[PDB]
């Protein structure tokens, strides 16, 4: 009936701003001026293929 | 056969010595024909047995382990036990003579081994007939030989780590194994 609480462990290198350079190159330095249009054409374009 | 020993006395158990002297003198004078002397002068006890009045010549080393055990720590009432009976002994151990432990581990220790309001130490006494004081770090045990291995091997398993709740399950199987012989 002891029961020790838990070590909440330290992460090792998962984060948010470290994934986005785990692939070949840095991610975030691939991207568009305007994602809102990005988005309405692309899906149109979804649905006329 | 005028013999004699001396032990001396450390001060925190000076205080009680001449607190309870008076229960101490009669039961060495009488009931062990022995002739008493406390030196203060350099806060020892001291005792003689005087060739007339004497017959057991075992009275002299009777009354040193008395004193003795009085003076590790041991209340007068368990003393006396240790005066009257011939089956009881002390083994005296340490802390880092189990496992190195210094800081505050050590102060955990210790209080592992004396439980909260003394529970975990009582329990240790009450299911192997034993009387444990536990001084600073050295830990002293009072008892038959038999049963005192037993509490050193409960308090053994309590230093190196384990919690108190597992020795008091395995406290009571001993209990059980013991009380039937
Ligand atoms: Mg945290």
């Amino acid at each position: 009936e002891q029961s020790n609480k838990q070590h909440r462990k330290a992460k090792e290198k998962n984060t948010a701003k470290k994934k986005l350079h785990t692939q070949g190159h840095n991610a975030k330095a691939f991207a568009v001026a305007a994602p809102g249009k990005m988005a309405r054409t692309m899906q149109r374009s979804s649905d006329v293929n | 056969k005028f013999e004699s020993r001396k032990i001396m006395v450390p001060p925190h158990r000076m205080t009680p010595l001449r607190n309870s002297w008076t229960k101490i003198y009669p039961p060495l004078v009488e009931h062990l024909k022995l002739q008493v002397r406390m030196n203060l002068k350099t806060k020892s006890v001291e005792l003689r047995t005087n060739p007339k009045f004497t017959t057991d010549p075992g009275a002299l080393q009777k009354g040193a382990d008395f004193i003795k055990a009085f003076t590790l720590g041991f209340d007068l009432d368990d003393s006396i036990a240790l005066l009257r009976l011939d089956d009881l002994y002390i083994e005296t151990f340490e802390v880092k003579d189990v496992k190195t432990l210094t800081g505050d581990h050590l102060s955990r220790a210790i209080g592992r081994i004396a439980g909260k309001d003394g529970k975990t130490k009582f329990a240790i006494e009450n299911a192997t007939r034993t009387r444990i004081v536990l001084a600073d770090s050295k830990i002293h045990i009072l008892g038959g030989f038999t049963h005192i291995r037993m509490a050193r091997e409960s308090v053994v398993s309590l230093i190196l780590g384990s919690p108190p709740g597992k020795v008091y399950g395995n406290l009571r199987t001993v209990a059980s194994r013991l009380k039937e012989r």
